[PDB]
């Protein structure tokens, strides 16, 4: 379960050895960064780096995590802003979460669904009055820049205190100024004590931006499978 | 010394040439010159400045040991020359003694000076509404026709009283056209203060690649000796 | 020996190790019962295109050399049958029992082997026979958008021409297997089947068999020629054959070009369309004419395939989709269509009447955009000539009838014009025998006075 | 006599065998493994062979999630194509693409006969062709493009125009009372609709004469191709061995070809013009050449193709026109005018639009309507730039009528009752042919612009206008 | 030396010269083979070298359509490029690429004099500089874009615009009077026209003073490339040694470029731009600078150019535009308007439009007509929306006269008698300048526009109105 890295090109790496590695597995470099395997050729493995790759050199030791793409979940992440890999952002000590979920899990299918008859109280008049939403529905918010899309999501998430719905807010490729303005608004209004905020800024490598929504939904569905209601929002799919 | 392995379209790849520098001249047994432009691990890419039909695989290639050099001199004025230092009009040698490298560095910011002294061509529109100074670079962009060559001819002819050593270059053009332009200029005696560089279509494309570098190398000597120089490009 | 093994199989393309003496274009056989065609000879491997279903071949299969260039079996034993690109019958009804075969990669006949186009050919449609004439031996191109009135041209041409000593080959290419039946039966309804051959290569069959689909029919018409005949060949579409060639080339590891289409397309078409010839007196004096069909996306005539195709043919009939619904059938554009042979192969009655009528209709079309007393008369005459040229399906009009009404059209003689045509035909069919026989015999216009009294007598009635 | 896995690239697995045991095309491979150590994961997998690449290897496409495939594991070859139940036992049940039940109501034992999926198309001596009208009651469809029994009907539309609405309307109007066996293959649609129609069928009692298999969006690229084939292999048996007329409904068969584009780039093929696999035409032909009628029965299939954008020049939907017998096209630009269904009258055609099969009074009105609409389409630029008042009197009179015809093409569907204050209405063919005559001769043309919207027969128009004052 | 064929992919054949002596570039080589058994086909063919590789291997281009090529065949070197027969023996004959005759009048023996195709171009000190006006009778061409004698002339056109009718009018009018040796070379047109032209020549009597070369479309790129230079190889010997004037018509030289694309992908060159080979300029210049007039003799050359997609911003027309002395453009819009020929006056330009060559009586009238036809172009587009009387009457007069000016540009040709059914008419240049002066004078404001379609001398117009 040993090998060496021979290519470090542009955030993608190739590794020798790794006889027992499985597809979708987590990997750690000796530098202390997480990566993942997506392709296994005849004599090499392709690895995608999930952090700062400037510290990787040829011949570095690389190691097997031993499990599929699992992100921690639970009640201990409530009240924290976390990295998609499972690291707190604003400090406040390490997380205490024990249970984990693979973010690649098979979605529920036939004989596991039901119609929708109950509303998701948004409080924005023009939406609920004209374009109603219900729990289980997936509603696209799409449009032009500099028009106020995020101001809809913030109001919708503040209004959810009376319905007792744990929720997650996901920020992708976004500027930290707006991120911290939103976080300050939520902490002022108190939404952070039941919402979970995950961020992956524009100064972060592409793979984190690519994986962020998967973690954002994996840490959200866990409360569903225990009977609770959940609302999840993504900042930008583009 | 090394051997040639691949030949085609005027491009060659050779094996050998251990100490060949980038831009170094190389020669073959046939006498045609070549320039090294790519340096790989086991082969060197040679780009040939002349007719290549006679080169064969297995021919020997010799390193010249020098960078591109272009001879310059005041006596060259009037003569029509190739982008390389060879006579094209005949009439004996080129009458030059000093040679300049083509890789001269551009002047620094502290070696320059503001410009307020003009250049003239004799046209009411260009000489006034889009003025040009004696230190300015000005762009002419257009399709075929519309009279772009007339601007160059007026810029060269009108510089009679005001001293300006001029270099007109015609790149990749048919030789009949350049001869017609030369004769039209000859009717006004412009050959007393003008130098012409021509590389015809039949000539290999490397000469077209090298032409404007010579059109500035031949013109900077009068500058660095203290004379005013104009350079014009046909295309 | 001339044996080999296959070490790569996929999508009907195989790579063979061995087969030293295999020639280009040679057939090579598998143990499964399906043949293959060589198109590439690398240093150590051979590129084989499989000529049928490919579910049976496996790596390690032995493959044997046969020793012969591309063939098609031909003869009079095939008239009336429906056959594949190869000689295997489609409709069953036993084997065809041919003896001789032609090597259809043969050289096209050259210069001094050819003569000028001379004998007229007719489809029975006033729109085609009059304004944009066709001569026997010409290659005339039909290009257009999908579902705009194409196949009717060929079917009505074959239906009308049953009166002659001619031989016709019709090919349906890349179409759904059952699509041909509505054609095959409709011929039999009017009896046109009893002197033709139909070749089909369905989408069920592999794409490579489309790439040979138009090659074989011209070879059948070729073998019927070299004796004094008049032969027609029709390919219902070539664009799918171009796509089949593209997708055949791609898996062979050959780099692409201007599109997904490879750059050899012109060469391919030059190999095909030039196979026709109007041979001279010292050669046999036959005639092999073709009517290719080409489809383009959104009717873009400026695309790669349309412009490539136009450069070879002796003309083009452009079918425009936006005139199709307006009520001009067939929707032939009188301005854009061109025919290169012109008045070389045409009966001399039409020269005296409507030799230049096409320029008149083009001028009327040009003036329409400006018009949206001389101009008024020009507009009236143009509207009437547009009105006259219309025809319906499976109701052809013989060549002897067109000139008589064109004379009235082009000598200054709108709601009821179309029925005026039919009633005039009735009036002639009952009285104008003395003109009709002369038109049949001498191929020149009879006395103008008699035609004038006949026309004026009708108009008075 | 067993296989191995050495290379994994996502949807593609590069299995390897030994000499003499090479599988054939479309053969099925099975992989089973149980955890030897706590670091491993348990997954049962099945694969479909597609290419042979020498050196004792074959390419295969995965049928399920390929996560956790450790290299060096064992592979089992069945030696036969994928086998799916067919016959009487499959009525009322629901299966996945692999053929197992997913309705959880019970199992289906081995005594039910099951056939291979892939078989060659019928020979020319077995095919048959006849033309006769299939009726739906839709005004816009039944006139300008009547359907043919045993033929192919194609639906074309962008990313949301009402394709599924039309499919469900046709099912509600035909499939229950046609008297034939019905099959609905849920190829690539939303899972919500897939589990909604299951309730819609069971609670209505029609499920006793229907068969379904699902392949919805969540499934890996290998599964999304074969849903149509698994749906068709049942309609084939219902047509042939039981002599029953069969209706087949497919919603997103385009997701077939797109799936190929996902896997081809991993198989190792050169790319096409826009990156497609260089097998689009041949594979689509091999798909649609089996949906045929015979001398023993007729199969009528209504299908819809997903157009990747508002551009019909794309090769994947453009090459569909080689097989359709009736065409219906949708576009956003007419949907946004407030007219439903937004079928374009100048691009939907059918082979059944002939004068010996529909009568003079039908062909005449169809041609008249198309001719009248062409002029209004042509006047578009000039009426848009400067106005409808510019044109002459004879053109102004023509302008007065085309929009009313387009409004009269609208009709309230039965599934639109939840969005509209009226339920779905029915207009027979004899009525839809009659209706346009009144407007064409000016019997009812003087009514206002909006009265012809969302109407049934021509009599309802006048009473709606009276209700408007 | 001896070689063995090792790879074949159709247009490109890869041979190995193990003998230790390697043929040079552009050397022709031959293959001959007789069948070992009744399955093989006897073959005899030449091929042309175009590359080298480092295993004594040579790549060759195919100039004949071939099937049945086998591995292991033997190849023999010739040691010289393609040789074309020149001198007295060449007159009144039709040849192929390798020099053999095409017609059935008989063989040509081995004592004839032959010239190699490829030579270096002439130099700067020997090219002619003086030019003169050449009269053809074509109304538009003789006025707005005169063909300077001794220069290069280009006919630019799209698909089916009308190039060939004009080019055959030119060879009918000029070669019948001009005593120069005439060479017509076809590079990319249809075989039927080429076979018809030989019979028309055998009737015209020009066959005594003319030679022809063919091969046309039904052959791979190798022949379509060299068929252009074969006729130039003849004209070169006629100019350099015998010294008489020469006419050189060359037909669709575009296919010299296009052919080079098709082999390029197999020769190891990368694609470029639209898809043309990277050596466009280098390959084309070695041809366009060979056809020149010298101090020893004057060469007058006409060429046909086909625009690849009816659009001029294409690298092939862009590269071709740099060598012509006078170009006439053809727009398919004019082809559809029914006013032939389809020469667009706006983009047609020539070096002759100088005061010292055509005189002052030419320049003012030509400039006024050109400027009026430029001015009408935008007003006619404004008319399409703004109406027909909202524009002022003075503006409408521009249309009222430009319509007549454009219509009078049409001419009834003599070689179009098949398509027209009319014998035509003849005009000298004096009558052309004279007639344009009258049409601008206002003498013909009341004659209908349609009367000006397909007429020659202005004197005919008043007759046609008399006919109406
Ligand atoms: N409903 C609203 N009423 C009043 N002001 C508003 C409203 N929504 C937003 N604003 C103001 O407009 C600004 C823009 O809103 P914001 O939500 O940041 O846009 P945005 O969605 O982030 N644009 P973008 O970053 O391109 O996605 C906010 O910071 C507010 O000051
Ligand atoms: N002021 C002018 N008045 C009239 N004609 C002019 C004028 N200036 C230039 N010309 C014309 O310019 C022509 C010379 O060709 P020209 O248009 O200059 O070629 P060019 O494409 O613009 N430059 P080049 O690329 O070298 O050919 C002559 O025929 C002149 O008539
Ligand atoms: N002269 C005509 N008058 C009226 N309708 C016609 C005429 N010719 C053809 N049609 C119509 O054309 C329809 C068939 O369409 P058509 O365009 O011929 O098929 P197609 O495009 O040739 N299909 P394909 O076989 O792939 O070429 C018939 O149903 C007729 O209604
Ligand atoms: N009669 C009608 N009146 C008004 N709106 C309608 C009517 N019929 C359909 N629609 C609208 O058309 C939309 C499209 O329906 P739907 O079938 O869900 O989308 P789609 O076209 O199938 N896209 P998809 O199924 O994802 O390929 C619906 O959401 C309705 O809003
Ligand atoms: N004066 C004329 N009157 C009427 N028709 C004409 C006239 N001149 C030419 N044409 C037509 O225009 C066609 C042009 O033929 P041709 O010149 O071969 O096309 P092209 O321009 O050469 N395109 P290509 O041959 O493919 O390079 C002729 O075949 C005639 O049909
Ligand atoms: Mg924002
Ligand atoms: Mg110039
Ligand atoms: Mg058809
Ligand atoms: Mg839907
Ligand atoms: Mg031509």
């Amino acid at each position: 379960d040993v090998g060496t890295v021979i290519q470090v090109g542009d955030g993608i790496a190739r590794a020798h050895g790794l006889d027992n590695v499985m597809s979708g597995e987590l990997v750690e470099f000796a530098n202390g960064v997480m990566g993942m395997a997506l392709n296994l050729e005849e004599n090499n493995v392709g690895i995608v780096i999930l952090g700062p790759y400037t510290g990787i050199k040829e011949g570095d030791e690389v190691r097997r995590t031993g499990r599929i793409m699992e992100v921690p979940v639970g009640e201990a992440l409530i009240g924290r802003v976390v990295n998609p890999l499972g690291q707190p952002v604003d400090g406040l000590g390490p997380v205490e979460t024990t249970e984990t979920r693979p973010i690649e899990s098979r979605a529920p299918g036939v004989m596991d669904r039901r119609s929708v008859h109950e509303p998701l109280q948004t409080g924005i008049k023009a939406i609920d009055a004209l374009v109603p939403i219900g729990r289980g529905q997936r509603e696209l918010i799409i449009g032009d820049r500099q028009t106020g899309k995020t101001s809809v999501a913030i109001d919708t998430i503040i209004n959810q205190k009376d319905q007792n719905m744990i929720s997650i807010y996901v920020a992708i490729g976004q500027k930290e100024s707006t991120v911290r303005t939103v976080v300050e608004t939520l902490r002022k209004h108190g939404a952070l004590d039941y919402t979970i905020v995950v961020t992956a800024s524009a100064s972060q490598p592409a793979p984190l931006l690519f994986l962020a929504p998967y973690a954002g939904v994996a840490m959200g569905e866990y409360f569903m499978y225990k009977g609770k209601h959940v609302l999840v929002v993504y900042d930008d799919l583009s | 010394v090394g051997t040639v392995i691949q030949v085609g379209d005027g491009i060659a790849r050779a094996h050998g040439l251990d100490n060949v520098m980038s831009g170094e001249l190389v020669e073959f047994a046939n006498g045609v010159m070549g320039m090294a432009l790519n340096l790989e691990e086991n082969n060197v890419g040679i780009v040939i400045l002349g007719p290549y039909t006679g080169i064969k695989e297995g021919d020997e290639v010799r390193r010249t040991g020098r960078i591109m050099e272009v001879p310059v001199g005041e006596a060259l004025i009037g003569r029509v020359v190739n982008p390389l230092g060879q006579p094209v009009d005949g009439l004996g040698p080129v009458e030059t003694t000093e040679t300049r490298p083509i890789e001269s560095r551009a002047p620094g910011v502290m070696d320059r000076r503001s410009v307020h002294e003009p250049l003239q061509t004799g046209i009411k529109a260009i000489d006034a509404l889009v003025p040009i100074g004696r230190g300015q670079r000005e762009l002419i962009i257009g399709d075929r026709q519309t009279g772009k060559t007339s601007v160059a001819i007026d810029t060269i002819i009108n510089q009679k009283d005001q001293n300006m050593i001029s270099i007109y270059v015609a790149i990749g053009q048919k030789e009949s056209t350049v001869r017609t332009v030369v004769e039209t200029l000859r009717k006004h005696g412009a050959l007393d203060y003008t130098i012409v560089v021509t590389a015809s279509a039949s000539q290999p494309a490397p000469l077209l690649f090298l032409a404007p570098y010579a059109g500035v190398a031949m013109g900077e000597y009068f500058m660095y000796k203290g004379k005013h120089v104009l350079v014009v490009y046909d295309d | 020996s001339d044996v080999g093994t296959v070490i790569q199989v996929g999508d009907g393309i195989a790579r063979a190790h061995g087969l030293d003496n295999v020639m280009s274009g040679e057939l090579v056989e598998f143990a499964n019962g399906v043949m293959g065609m060589a198109l590439n000879l690398e240093e150590n491997n051979v590129g084989i295109v499989i000529l049928g279903p490919y579910t049976g071949i496996k790596e390690g299969d032995e493959v044997r050399r046969t020793g012969r260039i591309m063939e098609v079996p031909v003869g009079e034993a095939l008239i009336g049958r429906v056959v594949n690109p190869l000689g295997q019958p489609v409709d069953g009804l036993g084997p065809v029992e041919t003896t001789e075969t032609r090597p259809i990669e043969s050289r096209a006949p050259g210069v001094m082997d050819r003569r000028s186009v001379h004998e007229p050919l007719q489809t029975g449609i006033k729109a085609i026979d009059a304004l944009v004439p066709i001569g026997r031996g010409q290659r005339e191109l039909i290009i257009g958008d999908r579902q705009t009135g194409k196949t009717s041209v060929a079917i009505d041409t074959i239906i009308n021409q049953k009166d002659q000593n001619m031989i016709s080959i019709y090919v349906a290419i890349g179409q759904k297997e059952s699509t041909v039946r509505t054609v095959v039966e409709t011929l039999r309804k009017h009896g046109a089947l009893d002197y033709t051959i139909v070749v089909t290569a369905s989408a069920s069959q592999p794409a490579p068999l489309l790439f040979l689909a138009p090659y074989a029919g011209v070879a059948m018409g070729e073998y019927f020629m070299y004796k004094g005949k008049h032969v027609l060949v029709v390919y219902d579409d070539l664009s799918k054959q171009a796509a089949a060639y593209r997708e055949l080339s791609l898996l062979l590891r050959r780099p692409p070009g201007r599109e997904a289409y490879p750059g050899d397309i012109f060469y391919l078409h030059s190999r095909l369309l030039e196979r026709a010839a109007k041979l001279s007196d010292a050669k046999g004096g036959g005639s092999l004419t073709a009517l290719p069909f080409v489809e383009t996306q959104a009717g873009d005539i400026s695309a790669y395939i349309p412009t490539n195709v136009i450069s070879i043919t002796d003309g083009q009939i452009f079918l425009q989709s936006d005139l199709f619904f307006s009520g001009v059938r067939p929707a032939i554009n009188a301005g854009l269509s061109v025919s290169r042979v012109g008045g070389a192969a045409q009966i001399k009655a039409m020269k005296k009447v409507a030799g230049t009528l096409r320029l008149d209709l083009a001028a009327y079309r040009e003036l329409e955009a400006f018009a949206q007393k001389a101009t008024q008369a020009k507009l009236a005459r143009g509207a009437r000539t547009v009105e006259v040229l219309k025809q319906d399906l499976h109701q052809p009009i013989p060549v002897e009838k067109q000139v008589l009404i064109i004379y009235a059209l082009t000598r200054g003689f709108v709601e009821d014009v179309r029925r005026f045509e039919k009633e005039f035909y009735l009036f002639l069919d009952q009285n104008g025998q003395h003109l009709l026989e002369h038109i049949r015999t001498t191929k020149d216009l009879p006395n103008e006075d008699d035609l004038n009294k006949a026309i004026e007598a009708f108009k008075k009635t | 006599t067993r296989g191995r896995v050495i290379q994994v690239m996502g949807p593609v697995v590069d299995v390897k065998f030994e000499n003499g045991h090479l599988p054939a095309i479309y053969n099925a491979l099975k992989i089973q493994h149980k955890a030897r150590n706590e670091n491993e994961v348990d997954i049962d997998l099945t694969l479909e062979v597609a290419l042979h690449l020498g050196d004792d290897t074959v390419r295969t496409i995965a049928m399920a999630s390929t996560d956790g495939l450790i290299r060096g594991m064992e592979v089992i070859d069945t030696g036969a194509p994928i086998s799916v139940p067919v016959g009487e036992v499959t009525l009322g049940r629901v299966f996945n693409v692999l053929g197992e039940p997913i309705d959880l109501e019970g199992d289906i034992p081995a005594d039910a006969r099951r056939d291979p999926i892939h078989r060659p198309a019928p020979k020319f001596e077995e095919l048959a062709t006849e033309v006769e009208i299939l009726e739906t009651g839709i005004k816009v469809v039944d006139l300008l493009a009547p359907y043919i029994k045993g033929g192919k009907i194609g639906l074309f539309g962008g990313a949301g125009v009402g394709k599924t609405v039309l499919i469900q309307e046709l099912i509600h109007n035909i499939a229950q009372e046609h008297g034939g066996i019905s099959v609905f293959a849920g190829v690539g649609d939303r899972t919500r609709e897939g589990n909604d129609l299951y309730h819609e069928m069971k609670d209505s009692g029609v499920i006793s004469k229907t068969a379904m298999v699902f392949g919805q969006m969540n499934e890996p690229p290998g599964a999304r191709m074969r849903v149509a084939l698994t749906g068709l292999t049942m309609a084939e048996y219902f047509r042939d061995e039981q002599g029953q007329d069969v209706l087949l409904f497919i919603d997103n068969i385009f997701r077939f070809t797109q799936a190929g584009s996902e896997v081809s780039a991993l198989l190792g093929r050169m790319p096409s013009a826009v990156g497609y696999q260089p097998t689009l035409a041949t594979e689509m032909g091999q798909l649609q050449e089996r949906i045929t009628s015979t001398a023993k029965g007729s199969i009528t299939s209504i299908q819809a193709i997903y157009v990747p954008a508002d551009d019909y020049t794309d090769p994947a939907p453009a090459t569909t026109f080689s097989h359709l017998d009736a065409t219906t096209n949708l576009e956003r630009k007419l949907a946004e005018m407030g007219i439903y269904p937004a079928v374009d009258p100048l691009a939907s055609t059918s082979r059944a639009l002939a004068p010996e099969i529909v009568g003079e009074e039908h062909y005449q009105v169809a041609r008249k309507v198309q001719q009248t609409l062409q002029r209004y389409k042509e006047l578009q630029d000039i009426i848009a730039i400067l106005g409808m008042d510019e044109l002459s009197d004879e053109d102004k009179l023509v302008v007065h009528r085309a929009r009313r015809i387009q409004f009269f093409l609208s009709q309230n569907f039965h599934v639109a009752e939840q969005f509209t204050g009226q339920p779905g209405s029915y207009v027979p063919v004899k009525e839809t042919v009659r209706g346009f005559k009144e407007i064409l001769e000016g019997k009812y043309d003087h009514l206002p612009e909006d009265a012809f919207r969302l109407v049934g027969r021509i009599e309802e128009v006048v009473e709606k206008a009276k209700a408007m004052g």
